[PDB]
């Protein structure tokens, strides 16, 4: 039998092969990767967001500080 | 030094009325000096301490019960229905008074009042103290006045303010529940197209379907 | 009807002072009752509306000025340094008053005041007038007084529940800032929980390249 | 040639073949749906989340309507 082509030609198939699952296990990697980067940034933009949800309601209550200290004044006296 | 000067009727002489000037220091216990006036004569007499104890001892009462019937009789300050006789004998100059119940008498007091030599020289007196006892007075009434103005236009000051923070604490909440609404409508519309875009798949999968086969 | 009892000194008799008792209704333009008085005898004299229009033109002083000058003279309501100098005659019973200045003296009036049979039913009366008044006077001082302390009670409780209100904004933005922490460190441990995810993520991954080849 | 045998063969390969496509194109529509539902869902819960934040913040400043509602009775008068 031809001994030399059987191998070699089987070697190629398994280098072929393996390197087909090579580059298919790379992209279920960073398909999870971007996953966590992606959820991770929503989960820091909805931290920004309960951040200026609160910024914005002390901006909004300082028209009711003034006032109270301004009647505060008036009456500790 | 005090004074008090009260109006009474003398049966005696009972078409007029009489003035009395009690004046004392520091209470009228430690004694005091009484005048009797019709704006004509006068009659000044000291009733020293030592009188006020004889004369409710000779009556057997306590004396700070005694004490506290002559400011009732002597100082205006009593009744109704307090009944009290005043009589002057302007031969003898004793002043005599005491508290008529229904059924009793108490004879209170017995002082001898000299007639005084210059009675216009204590009538004037008495007349300048009530004059300046008017203008004391309503110098007290104009510095009162004034600090209710005062504490009436610092209550208007306070209740103008605090609605002011009345109508800004309202305003903040009307605010509020603004911005509650304006995002609550944006998820509701967010809501709605995802709604829209699970129709649409179904939509354009029956299409998918129908042509494949 | 109105009156006003003020003390002078006339230069006929500086050694003691007098009283003079004014009295009028409504105004003091529409004449008045003016009474001279020591303690012990008394003059009275009525000064109509024609009289005091007499008097104002016999200088040819307005009327309104003049008017404005008894007030100022009689009524004690003048100066400093408004000088008046006073005189009497109990002969002729005629008043003179004068506004004295450093270099001219205005001879403002001459009344005739009649001595009177009964000065001290007029004494009495002016008595009675004044002690009358000073029960009036501590009457609105009690009842004025009074408003003081409900004023300043009313202003007491205001204090006392302002700062209630202070206390509960204070309390309540307090737990404001603590339910926002609570919140914010939840999502600060929720990105810590994701970073070591990705973090085991990339371990997990080195070693399933070392062994697999 | 074995003519029924091939066209029979053939026959029962694009039988299969087609319905091999077909249930792949049912899945990856499961898979769409899904995702809008799970979407729809979470949309969902932040809006009861924000629906829920808002009755918190009225729950906890009764205490100061409260307090400042007795004030004005006090001063309108």
């Amino acid at each position: 039998a031809r001994s030399m082509e059987q191998q070699e030609d089987s070697l190629e198939k398994v280098i072929k092969d393996t390197e087909s699952l090579f580059k298919t296990r790379e992209k279920e990697y960073q398909e999870t990767i971007d996953q966590i980067e992606l959820e991770l940034a929503t989960a820091k933009n909805d931290m920004n967001r309960h951040l200026h949800e609160y910024m914005e309601m002390c901006s909004m209550k300082r028209g009711l500080d003034v006032q109270m200290e301004t009647c505060r004044r008036l009456i500790t006296q | 030094m005090e004074r008090k000067i009260s109006r009474i009727h003398l049966v005696s002489e009972p078409s007029i009325t009489h003035f009395l000037q009690v004046s004392w220091e520091k209470t009228l216990e430690s004694g005091f000096v009484i005048t009797l006036t019709d704006g004509h004569s006068a009659w000044t007499g000291t009733v020293s301490e030592s009188e006020i104890s004889q004369e409710a001892d000779d009556m057997a009462m306590e004396k700070g019960k005694y004490v506290g019937e002559l400011r009732k009789a002597l100082l205006s300050g009593a009744g109704p229905a307090d009944v009290y006789t005043f009589n002057f004998s302007k031969e003898s100059c004793y002043f005599f008074f005491e508290k008529n119940l229904k059924d009793v008498s108490f004879r209170l007091g017995s002082f001898n009042l000299e007639k005084v030599e210059n009675p216009a020289e204590v009538i004037r007196e008495l007349i300048c103290y009530c004059l300046d006892t008017i203008a004391e007075n309503q110098a007290k009434n104009e510095h009162l006045q004034k600090e209710n103005e005062r504490l009436l236009r610092d209550w208007n000051d306070v209740q103008g303010r605090f609605e002011k923070c009345v109508s800004a604490k309202e305003a903040l909440e009307t605010d509020l529940y603004k911005r509650f609404i304006l995002v609550l409508n944006e998820k509701k519309t967010k809501i709605r197209s995802l709604h829209n875009k699970l129709l649409n798949a179904a939509q354009e999968r029956e299409k998918d379907i129908k042509q494949e086969g």
